[PDB]
DNA sequence: CGTACGTGCGTTTAAGCGGTGCTAGAGCTGTCTACGACCAATTGAGCGGCCTCGGCACCGGGATGCGTTTTTTTTTTCGCAGCGGTAC
DNA sequence: CGCTGCGAAAAAAAAAACGCATCCCGGTGCCGAGGCCGCTCAATTGGTCGTAGACAGCTCTAGCACCGCTTAAACGCACGTACGCGCTG
């Protein structure tokens, strides 16, 4: 046979990898393009200090990761291992981000 | 264009990983892109207000910091 | 200390428990260890032994699938 | 011999108390508890009657809200009873413990 | 030296009832009393500190308010 | 399938109430002191340019341990035919 | 016959082989820390003014005890039912 790891093993290696590192996990430009998009909804022909974009990317990722953390606990709370919309939803409801 | 889809399935995975998630439902990627959108939306607004009040056309690292601090979400390393 | 065949192991527990739904896999598992002898696999051998009765027609199956659900005697 | 089934008087009591606004903790026990806890931080302290009730308002508000968050955590795990682990989850997510 | 136990099983139930809970583990009431303790402790600490800084031997409703506010647990109708 | 809540009826309690009695302590007034705002002038602490060299990321190249399969073995666990002693 | 021994046969389980990913070793090479150069504006000095806050008391509130009557809760126990919990497919 050709060698193969078992569903959840590579995931765990990938957890160890990304909990060890600090580097931003979203692709810089795609994120930038997203930022300038969501900026057009408030004023046109805006500009952004290179540093203001990063300050957002660091602010976004940091945020999501901590949500996933609170999410992953609401999955585990329902005797699961798989995060699903209703888990995020519970996080945010309890966090008081939605109603 | 539609740049929200530039937040690749792999990217949202890498983020769930650093958050300590083993297994991910398919439905998550669009919920996630969902929430990210609302985050960047609420934050950029308050930033641009700070940009606008300052009568500038360029959003400064501080604008975003003032914004994040406002929203509950203080950030170290971009000043202030 | 004798643990007979799966074609005559704990027939005494099944037949010494007259029920209308018949005997389940839990209730029967809780008798082999309350009087007779058995290993650790015991339960996974009981299952393969209620599956060889389900397909042939030795012991009927009230409700459920596989091992799951109650299983009564031939007659 | 009028008896109702485990959970039907609950559903009533919910509707009664969700509708009213009176404080649900008996007030003396409460008042004492405060002084007990004030001792810890300074001896021979005195309390404005209104300061106490302000604390009773805050507390009964706190708990009721927890219970609303607890109760969802419960339902989230396909249950209908709230258990310490439910609260524990709530507070952890709220940011009240690590 | 144990008034905590004054916070009666049937009272904690009344709070849970207003909070929309239908069914209650026994293990709960203690955990509850527990949480209430921390919450009162937390607030009164900050309260009395307001009292002490104002060289008063009487804690005032405003002490309790300035505190609830500090804790982000802001309260209306006691002198806000 | 097991059990731990929920209802409810029956005892135990102590909260609540309304009023009374004593007194700390809140919270104000006037007086006067010490402390801090304001200004001016004189400084050097602290900041924006330069110019290294060394700590850090990197890279390729073995080395240690970690997970996968899958080969060989150890231990247990039935089932079939091949015993040694009964019985007669 | 029963016993038994063996011979599988069945998993266990182990071991071991394989191959893959994570660490670490030691010499590159690059860039940003870290350390000098002047120099400029913000901290210090010292000293004038005027008023915030310390104090010394004067008041009258409102907060702490005590005290039985009257209940509505609490305590509590017993019985039973609906729910939480675990295994399998
Ligand atoms: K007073
Ligand atoms: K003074």
């Amino acid at each position: 046979k050709p060698h193969r790891y078992r569903p959840g093993t590579v995931a765990l290696r990938e957890i160890r990898r990304y909990q060890k590192s600090t580097e931003l996990l979203i692709r810089k430009l795609p994120f930038q393009r997203l930022v300038r998009e969501i900026a057009q909804d408030f004023k046109t022909d805006l500009r952004f200090q290179s540093s203001a974009v990063m300050a957002l990317q660091e602010a976004c990722e940091a945020y999501l990761v901590g949500l996933f953390e609170d999410t992953n606990l609401c999955a585990i709370h329902a005797k699961r291992v798989t995060i699903m919309p209703k888990d995020i939803q519970l996080a945010r409801r309890i966090r008081g981000e939605r109603a | 264009r539609d740049n929200i889809q530039g937040i690749t399935k792999p990217a949202i995975r890498r983020l769930a990983r650093r958050g300590g998630v083993k297994r991910i439902s398919g439905l998550i990627y669009e919920e996630t892109r969902g929430v990210l959108k609302v985050f960047l939306e609420n934050v950029i607004r308050d930033a641009v207000t700070y940009t606008e009040h300052a009568k500038r056309k360029t959003v400064t690292a501080m604008d975003v910091v003032y914004a994040l601090k406002r929203q509950g979400r203080t950030l170290y390393g971009f000043g202030g | 200390t004798d643990h007979p065949k799966y074609s005559d192991m704990i027939v005494a527990a099944i037949q010494a428990e007259k029920n209308r739904a018949g005997s389940s896999r839990q209730s029967i598992q809780k008798y082999i260890k309350s009087h007779y002898k058995v290993g650790e696999n015991a339960d996974s051998q009981i299952k393969l032994s209620i599956k060889r009765l389900v397909t042939t027609g030795v012991l009927k199956q009230t409700k459920g699938v596989g091992a799951s659900g109650s299983f009564r005697l031939a007659k």
